[PDB]
RNA sequence: ACGAGACUCUGGCAUGCUAACUAGUCUUAGAGGGACAAGUGGCGUUCAGCCACCCGAGAUUGAGCAAUAACAGGUCUGUGAUGCCCUUAGAUGUCCGGGGCUGCACGCGCGCUACACUGACUGGCUCAGCGUGUGCCUACCCUACGCCGGCAGGCGCGGGUAACCCGUUGUGAUGGGGAUCGGGGAUUGCAAUUAUUC
């Protein structure tokens, strides 16, 4: 039913929506801030993907758009290289919060 | 004078009597893509389109397929076709062509020749399961 | 040159055989076809309107695998669980009065009958009849 | 007189009809395969019967 | 861990000093000769001893070892 | 697949007063004797299919099932599809209606209360008549 | 019929297999065709019993196993040959049931 | 909290909503059900009627997502 | 020198082997083979060894057994295993017999239980159990068709000392998972309610 290439959105939402850092625990006590580290992009991208799975659930779980009809969104989550996401911009807000210690 | 290897996977099996004849392919004893579970229809179509008709133009195969479980009887069918084809090519024509075709088929994927070794382990001591334990009271 | 009747996917196979049997036109269902729960794991009553033909054909498939299959082991694809309130489960089956009523409706059809030793047996002439009918309807107007 | 009382109603689950064939113990009976012992007596003689710890 | 206990170590050492002539490097040959010349009462222990003797020959082929 | 019926915002079956929010034909809980396998058996005996459009379904089917429920004994249909069977004061299955009245008759406690029995006061306090254990489990029934 | 069956049952594989091999050798010395041994699935007599005689301690159980192996061999021979090959000073434990059917 | 949508079949209103679906980029029953906020079964009946007109062809059946297409 | 390892049992593997008229070498069970940190890289007085990767069915693979001194831990209510201080005839023998504890303002401890196109029926394609099963006792064993309301089944009816028989055992309270509780023939257990039964 497409005829054209989904490549554009396919790539350009998620696979560079992705964040560029996360946060880790500090010292021996204290749960009021988290020190900014990164990962080789695979683990960070897959944690973002897991939170995006949670987001697709919450967009289906108690919502309108159901499971097995978001193939556009899955192809978006899959392919390669630009930025349009939602759970990933939550991840980027946390990015900035943790990076406020760099 | 008995060159037969059938195909078994997990708990399911399929005896593949392969012999020379008119050379036509009969699979599952039922239409090609009509199978009731409908879960894994597209996975069966890899060899019939990857290999061609000339490769299997002399094979008469009759299969006794039994087993409950899609992962069991399915993927057993592919192990069976690969192994029977490999044995037939090794025996009837040569070994270099066999190396080429078998390399192609088992280079498509690995799980053909290897079955999962995971099996349910024994229920263990003083607990509902093999590792869980009855709640300890203080 | 010689055809077995389990040649096509059994969905459409039983559909065609039951179509022939129901187009025979001399058989009408009694008033106790569906009101039976049969097995608890079901939620509703039979709907096919040809469940007699397919039940007799499936019993026949079991017969082919096992001689005297009155007790031939049943196969239930859907589940290994049956939670039934306040007690554990059982193993699927149907009713016996339904079996005898269907056998009373089966006399004169030369399809399936009991045996002197306990169980059922096959009717070879009706067997070859359905074989020939299936072969000459499959090789005539479905693949030509 | 004696027959006026005995065998009035059948005891089809008489617990007292069984005892440990070695020490006559009422509890912990092992009737499986016909041992008919208290489990302690079975443990005492299990190796001699032929039962062994393999697993 | 794969630490080889004193039994396999001592057996491999005595095996290599007594019949160094027959023993080689390829595990199949070490296993065969080890079965032939050593009365090892297990098969797993036999494979362990053969593996350690293979390692010890990899050691000796590139210098002397004090054992 | 086009029907000349009009969308009705007022529809009444059995003189109840309930909100119309979800779909129909299996939210018939307000209707006490129609539904599930008995209604399915009747409908399949009526030779009607599911070719038309859903959502806009009228009450002719439920009326026909009720009417066939009015006189079920003539056709020798298995009479195990009715609520209260083999009850005192009538050996035949008499019909009743109206809301706020089935619930009372689901527990005919008058005679057992009269005979000075423990089962009457077992039923009355809302507690366990067969004896469901309630001291660590089974605290529901009042929440 | 000349069909005779031998059922050799014992709790160990070694004595049972030695007896089976000796019997097959004796039958094969005679120019007689004999069906190969058939091995039953060796039904296992599990018994689990609480370790502690009292009811004190951690709940510990002895899992006792009794493994019974059974083999059948078919042949065609008169009774004298069977009862001459049976009395061969059998090693203990290998119970023999010889049937004609 | 279901919405109120005009489902009445009239002389005038009926033949204004049966010619709005093909005026969108991504036209599928799931997309119309998430966007235009009407039951997807109505879109299923619509494309079934389009099939009845003889301009498309059926391939497969499913209680959620049906397959009717064209190859001309 | 014990203990640990090794060792026994246990699953995992053959275009191999010893053979079965219940499967057609798939099931059963073998005198046996197979893994060993073995091959190659990288860390290691370049030792013992650790990580990784092809290859391989399998690359820290279930359990069992398990060192003296121990503890006033439990058991004399398992034991003509056990030394005698010592009550009562209401012997802590018997006899389908007889209150409880199946109370609910809870004093505590094991227990019975999954949130939606995944949960559940259209019954529209061949499923697994690991195992149990009838006389020294002993009278109690596991089970297949008919009276038919809708099947276990109130009575006959055969098989099984068992690989032979059982048995190839539309956007969220709606339709969706049950808060007490009532009818149909009840499996035949004196009593079940002062625990057996769709």
């Amino acid at each position: 039913l497409t005829g054209e290439n989904p490549l554009q959105v396919l790539v350009n939402a998620i696979i560079n929506s992705g964040p560029r850092e996360d946060s880790t625990r500090i010292g021996r006590a204290g749960t009021v801030r988290r020190q900014a580290v990164d990962v080789s992009p695979l683990r960070r991208v897959n944690q973002a993907i897991w939170l995006l799975c949670t987001g697709a659930r919450e967009a289906a779980f108690r919502n309108i758009k159901t499971i097995a009809e978001c193939l556009a969104d899955e192809l978006i989550n899959a392919a390669k290289g630009s930025s349009n996401s939602y759970a990933i911009k939550k991840k980027d807000e946390l990015e900035r919060v943790a990076k406020s210690n760099r | 004078q008995s060159v037969q290897v059938f195909g078994r996977k997990k708990t399911a099996t399929a005896v593949a009597h392969c012999k020379r004849g008119n050379g036509l392919i009969k699979v599952n004893g039922r239409p090609l893509e009509m199978i009731e579970p409908r879960t894994l229809q597209y996975k069966l179509l890899e060899p019939v389109l990857l290999l061609g008709k000339e490769r299997f133009a002399g094979v008469d195969i009759r299969v006794r397929v039994k087993g409950g479980g899609h992962v069991a009887q399915i993927y057993a069918i592919r192990q069976s076709i690969s192994k029977a084809l490999v044995a037939y090519y090794q025996k009837y024509v040569d070994e270099a062509s066999k190396k080429e075709i078998k390399d192609i088929l088992i280079q498509y994927d690995r799980t053909l020749l290897v079955a999962d070794p995971r099996r349910c382990e024994s229920k263990k001591f003083g607990g509902p399961g093999a590792r869980a334990r009855y709640q300890k009271s203080y | 040159p010689g055809v077995t009747v389990k040649d096509v996917n059994q969905q459409e196979f039983v559909r065609a055989l039951a179509a022939f049997l129901k187009k025979s036109g001399k058989l009408k269902v009694p008033e106790w076809v569906d009101t039976v729960k049969l097995a608890k794991h079901k939620e509703l009553a039979p709907y096919d309107e040809n469940w007699f033909y397919t039940r007799a054909a499936s019993t026949a498939r079991h017969l082919y695998l096992r001689g005297g299959a009155g007790v031939g082991s049943m196969t239930k694809i859907y589940g290994g669980r049956q939670r039934n309130g306040v007690m554990p489960s059982h193993f699927s089956r149907g009713s016996k009065s339904v079996a005898r009523r269907v056998l009373q409706a089966l006399e004169g059809l030369k399809m399936v009958e009991k045996d002197q030793d306990g169980g059922r047996k096959l009717t070879p002439q009706g067997q070859r009849d359905l074989d020939r009918i299936a072969g000459q309807v499959a090789a005539a107007n479905k693949k030509h | 007189g004696h027959q006026q009382l005995y065998w009035s109603h059948p005891r089809k689950f008489g617990q007292g009809s069984r005892s440990c064939r070695v020490c006559s113990n009422r509890h912990g009976l092992i009737r499986k395969y016909g041992l008919n012992m208290c489990r302690q007596c079975f443990r005492q003689y299990a190796k001699d019967i032929g039962f062994i710890k393999l697993d | 861990g794969r630490v080889r206990t004193k039994t396999v170590k001592k057996a491999a050492r005595v095996i290599i000093e007594k019949y160094y002539t027959r023993l080689g490097n390829d595990f199949h040959t070490n296993k065969r000769v080890c079965e032939e010349i050593a009365i090892i009462p297990s098969k797993k222990l036999r494979n362990k001893i053969a593996g350690y003797v293979t390692h010890l020959m990899k050691r000796i082929q590139r210098g002397p070892v004090r054992g | 697949l086009v029907i000349p019926e009009k969308f009705q915002h007022i529809l009444r079956v059995l003189n109840t007063n309930i909100d119309g929010r979800r779909k129909i034909a299996f939210a018939i809980t307000a209707i006490k004797g129609v539904g599930r396998r008995y209604a399915h058996v009747v409908l399949r005996k009526a030779d009607i299919d599911l070719t038309k459009r859903a959502g806009e379904l009228t009450e002719d089917e439920v009326e026909r099932v009720i009417t066939i429920m009015q006189n079920p004994r003539q056709y020798k249909i298995p009479d195990w599809f009715l609520n209260r069977q083999k009850d005192v004061k009538d050996g035949k299955y008499s019909q009743v209606l109206a809301n706020g009245l089935d619930n009372k008759l689901r527990e005919d406690l008058e005679r057992l209360k009269k005979i000075r029995a423990h089962r009457g006061l077992r039923h009355f306090w809302g507690l366990r008549v067969r004896g469901q254990h309630t001291k660590t489990t089974g605290r529901r029934g009042r929440t | 019929i000349h069909r005779i069956r031998i059922t050799l049952t014992s709790r160990n594989v070694k004595s049972l297999e030695k007896v089976c091999a000796d019997l097959i050798r004796g039958a094969k010395e005679k120019n007689l065709k004999v069906k190969g041994p058939v091995r039953m699935p060796t039904k296992t007599l599990r018994i689990t019993t609480r370790k502690t005689p009292c009811g004190e301690g951690s709940k510990t159980w002895d899992r006792f196993q009794m493994r019974i192996h059974k083999r059948l061999i078919d042949l065609h021979s008169p009774s004298e040959i069977v009862k001459q090959i049976t009395s061969i000073s059998i090693e203990p434990g290998v119970e023999v049931e010889v049937t004609i059917a | 909290d279901k919405l109120n949508n005009l489902v009445l079949f009239d002389k005038a209103t009926y033949d204004k909503l049966c010619k709005e679906v093909p005026n969108y980029k991504l036209i599928t029953p799931a997309v119309v059900s998430e966007r235009l906020k009407i039951r997807g079964s109505l879109a299923r009946a619509a494309l079934q009627e389009l099939l009845s007109k003889g301009l498309i062809k059926l391939v497969s059946k499913h209680r959620a997502q049906v397959i009717y297409t064209r190859n001309t």
